[PDB]
RNA sequence: AAAUUCUUGGACCGGCGCAAGACGGACCAGAGCGAAAGCAUUUGCCAAGAAUGUUUUCAUUAAUCAAGAACGAAAGUCGGAGGUUCGAAGACGAUCAGAUACCGUCGUAGUUCCGACCAUAAACGAUGCCGACUGGCGAUGCGGCGGCGUUAUUCCCAUGACCCGCCGGGCAGCUUCCGGGAAACCAAAGUCUUUGGGUUCCGGGGGGAGUAUGGUUGCAAAGCUGAAACUUAAAGGAAUUGA
């Protein structure tokens, strides 16, 4: 089970019961065709790289 | 005071309509009074259609739908926000909310 | 691991279809009393028509039951017809009339069948009103027309020919053509074909169904 | 106390009264 | 255990019956007839607490195990028969249906036809619960 | 939150039409205009008025502003409003006439005009929107 | 309208009125002469015949009753009469 | 969230069959019928029914109705049959300060059919029946009438399916400075100090109380009829502003 890394395409909004986690959609540089939505904890810019321990589950939109 | 002209239902010349069962809980609701919802969705969400399509053994495979009709009591409709309270003037109109998306 | 003592058998459709291979099946090999043949004698396969015909509709399915095993080759026969739930649930929409009918009929050979059929009243291109319903007496004479037709393309011939008629919608088409003079109805199909009784099995007959 | 339960209680009381009167009649 | 003896160039087809209930998920691959079970992994045997038996994560884990065992037996493609509880009770597929089927498409399997086999009744017996329903 | 209060907006909307010829395009020159042409109790309020006037001018260039009537722009409406063509749009050597109005004319003393033309009425009364 | 004349309606709006709601009652039915294509005599038939009328001599049948006006058999010419 | 519960003596899941008893989804609507209660798979039989059509018949035969009569959901009662599901009572597991409850597992009577009782529901349109008059507009259901035009029979008359109208009953809808009303609202709850078309029932501040007692009906539960002593300045309706 390898580990994937991807770049965010845009910031969708601030979610969580207390507004501490952000939903963004990530775009793999390994494959320029597949994009998914993920929650991310912490301040996130546009274009940075997220280290995905596992890249199989998709975060529901808010 | 009488809140609604039709008393929350669509019975006008019958005197008895058969009851049904809600889908959230098993409440017995008259068929005319219940809140019908006829949902039509794909088997797979829009986030998974490409994954399935790339795996299909056919070519240009149509995606099947899934038709199911939901029945709701008043209490379960308010709690699930399918309907909500409106102002007294706004209660009278009965066209459904916009179908733009 | 039980799967080590399991071998694979090919399944062949009757000659009346274009494509011959349905797929493959498993069975525990003959060991003492348990014969590998008797385990494969009652298998029923739900195969869509688009799989059997080279190019046809994908919303019609056929039940094929294995009849004999001639050695690594299972031999199937027609058992029932079925219409997919996706299409069936899509034809039923509000502001129109559902008409249903069923008949019990025996072909020339001793095959007894139930044939369920469905049809829906069609709205005019010119129509302004919304309801598009039919009177009760119009519904009655459509379905008695709908029973009296379906019984004539089945009792006049054998099992081979009725399935040939089932591959297209010929039974449904004739019902459409006849009933338009009473109330024009559009989505007409033979919804389901249940088979009630088989004749006593004769291996010679089966080998004609498979060439 | 809603009228339903009030009349249920009244029915129980009347039943006991009737039984006690038939005890003496 | 080796699988079918056949030359390449064609798929060999099984069928998986997915039972995406609200309490766990059944991923159950069989042959065409449905008579022979090949691999049945349930979403509840991949978690330590029974609150998560229906979790989409468990459905993803269950399908991956089924697909890997399916590769061993030689089956390459599957037909899908999605199913909710149905019958008298609720008829909407549970949360695990989406994730269980997505995993099979990402584990190397080939998806055939998709059909819904939830058992709708013409009308069933009286449903669990009072006339006032399940109130809480 | 840089929202102009009505005091700043009203003075700009009054200054601008009275001195549209003097007020220009840059902020620093018309900052000097406002200081003498109107008494401003404070510098910080003068800068906000002059800044909004600068923003207002750019809007005026593209099209008329509904709030302000610049003396040069309504005088352009008069030539847009007093325009008349040379040949009447109501003069036609042939006109499309349905038969029934020709009977409506026939009941009048106008039994046959010179430049009438009978047109076939539509077949099929398809004029109601479908119900649904 | 207020000053609508109730004494004098035009025949256009008086024909559409209900038979009992006219200014003075008048039936909508009539009599007519029905001649078969075969024979030569002409029979008098009520418009709403309400019975199966056949020409004497047992030649053919003339009209078939319905829920309203009677319908005449194919080929039978009719002309209504007044008085 | 769990637990009681089933489970290598193979549960759940998949296929193939068999048996039983309930139930008639989707079509199904502010649509239909019925005096109300109520009524939805196919087909056959029997009796009834409104509305429409009518230059048919009799000629006042009618409307409302004390006493009296028939029907009357569910629950309940009595005898037979059957008992799939659900499920008062009851047992258990949770929750809780307690939980004789809400939640979960099982589960008796009942829920089903037949034959007799019972006569009560927010049995509601919280609105007696008959008759007359007083604004519109667009639909819908049934019957009839008329009319450009499309489509099926096919082989054209005529029939069905659409379209545009009129007439009569029907369930309703929108709008209004008709008018009324305490207002909410009502085309009836209008035509009322400008008060009278006909007629039945029924109310007289809040409790005590639909109680006691007498009578009567019922197998029983209970149904109908139905006070007083005493106590009390309010109880209540519609709408407004805050909280
Ligand atoms: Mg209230
Ligand atoms: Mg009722
Ligand atoms: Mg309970
Ligand atoms: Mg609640
Ligand atoms: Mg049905
Ligand atoms: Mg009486
Ligand atoms: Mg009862
Ligand atoms: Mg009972
Ligand atoms: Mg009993
Ligand atoms: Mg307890
Ligand atoms: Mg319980
Ligand atoms: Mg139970
Ligand atoms: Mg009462
Ligand atoms: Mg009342
Ligand atoms: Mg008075
Ligand atoms: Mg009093
Ligand atoms: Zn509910």
């Amino acid at each position: 089970q390898p580990i994937k890394l991807a770049r965010v395409t845009k910031v969708l909004g601030r979610t969580g019961s207390q507004g501490q986690c952000t939903q963004v959609r990530v775009e793999f540089m390994d494959d320029t065709s597949r994009s998914i939505i993920r929650n991310v904890k912490g301040p996130v810019r546009e274009g940075d790289v997220l280290t995905l321990l596992e890249s199989e589950r998709e975060a529901r939109r808010l | 005071t009488k809140k609604r002209r039709n008393n929350g239902r669509a019975k006008k010349g019958r005197g008895h309509v058969q009851p049904i069962r809600c889908t959230n809980c098993a409440r017995c609701v008259p068929k005319d009074k219940a809140i019908k919802k006829f949902v039509i969705r794909n088997i797979v969400e829009a986030a998974a259609v490409r994954d399935i399509s790339e795996a299909s053994v056919f070519d240009a495979y149509v995606l099947p739908k899934l038709y199911v009709k939901l029945h709701y009591c008043v209490s379960c409709a308010i709690h699930s926000k399918v309907v909500r309270n409106r102002s007294r003037e706004a209660r009278k109109d009965r066209t459904p909310p916009p179908r733009f998306r | 691991d039980p799967f080590s003592k399991k071998d694979w058998y090919d399944v062949k459709a009757p000659a009346m279809f274009n494509i011959r291979n349905i797929g493959k099946t498993l069975v525990t090999r003959t060991q003492g009393t348990k014969i590998a043949s008797d385990g494969l004698k009652g298998r029923v396969f739900e195969v869509s028509l688009a799989d059997l015909q080279n190019d046809e509709v994908a919303f019609r399915k056929f039940k094929l039951i294995t009849e004999d095993v001639q050695g690594k080759n299972c031999l199937t026969n027609f058992h029932g017809m079925d219409l997919t739930r996706d299409k069936m649930c899509s034809m039923v929409k509000k502001w129109q009339t559902m008409i249903e009918a069923h008949v019990d009929v025996k072909t020339t050979d001793g095959y007894l069948l139930r044939l369920f059929c469905v049809g829906f009243t069609k709205k005019r291109n010119n129509q302004i009103r919304k309801t598009s319903y039919a009177q009760h007496q119009q519904v009655r004479q459509i379905r008695k027309k709908m029973m009296e037709i379906m019984t004539r393309e089945v009792q006049t011939n054998d099992l081979k020919e009725v399935v040939n008629k089932l591959i297209p919608d010929s039974i449904g088409k004739d019902i459409e053509k006849a009933c338009q003079s009473i109330y024009p109805l559009h989505d007409v199909f033979v919804r389901k074909v249940k088979m009630l009784k088989k004749p006593k099995f004769e291996l010679g007959k089966l080998m004609e169904l498979h060439g | 106390m809603r009228a339903k339960w009030r009349k249920k209680r009244m029915r129980r009381l009347k039943r006991k009264r009737r039984k006690m009167r038939q005890r003496s009649k | 255990s080796l699988g079918p003896q056949v030359a390449e160039g064609e798929n060999v087809f099984g069928v998986c019956h997915i039972f995406a209930s609200f309490n766990d998920t059944f991923v159950h691959v069989t042959d065409l007839s449905g008579k022979e079970t090949i691999c049945r992994v349930t979403g509840g045997m991949k978690v330590k607490a029974d609150r998560d038996e229906s979790s989409p994560y468990a459905a993803m884990l269950a399908a991956q195990d089924v697909a890997q065992r399916c590769k061993e037996l030689g089956i390459t493609a599957l037909h899908i028969k999605l199913r909710a509880t149905g019958g008298n009770r609720t008829k909407t597929p549970g949360p695990g249906a989406q994730s269980a089927l997505r995993a099979l498409a990402r584990s190397g399997m080939k998806i055939g036809r998709i059909e819904d086999v939830t058992p709708i009744p013409s009308d069933s017996t009286r449903r669990k619960g009072g006339r006032r329903g399940r109130r809480l | 939150g840089r929202v102009r209060t009505k005091t700043v907006k009203k003075a700009a909307r009054v200054i601008i039409e009275k001195y549209y010829t003097r007020l220009g395009n840059d902020f620093h020159t018309n900052k000097r205009v406002c200081e003498e042409i109107a008494i401003i109790p404070s510098k910080k309020l003068r800068n906000k008025i002059a800044g909004y006037v600068t923003h207002l001018m750019k809007r005026i260039q593209r099209g008329p502003v509904r709030g302000i009537s610049i003396k040069l722009q309504e005088e352009e409406r008069e030539r847009r409003d007093n325009y008349v063509p040379e040949v009447s749009a109501l003069d036609q050597e042939i006109i499309e006439v349905d038969p029934d109005t020709k009977e409506m004319l026939k009941l009048l003393d106008f039994g046959s005009l010179s430049n009438l033309q009978v047109t076939q009425p539509t077949v099929g009364m398809n004029f109601k929107t479908p119900r649904g | 309208p207020l000053a609508k004349d109730l004494l004098h309606p035009s025949p256009e709006e008086e024909k559409r009125k209900h038979k009992k709601k006219r200014l003075v009652q008048s039936p909508n039915s009539y009599f007519m002469d029905v001649k078969c294509p075969g024979c030569y005599k002409i029979t008098t038939v009520f418009s709403h015949a309400q019975t199966v009328v056949l020409c004497v001599g047992c030649s053919t049948v003339l009209c078939q009753p319905t829920g309203g006006k009677a319908r005449l058999t194919e080929g039978c010419s009719f002309r209504r009469k007044q008085h």
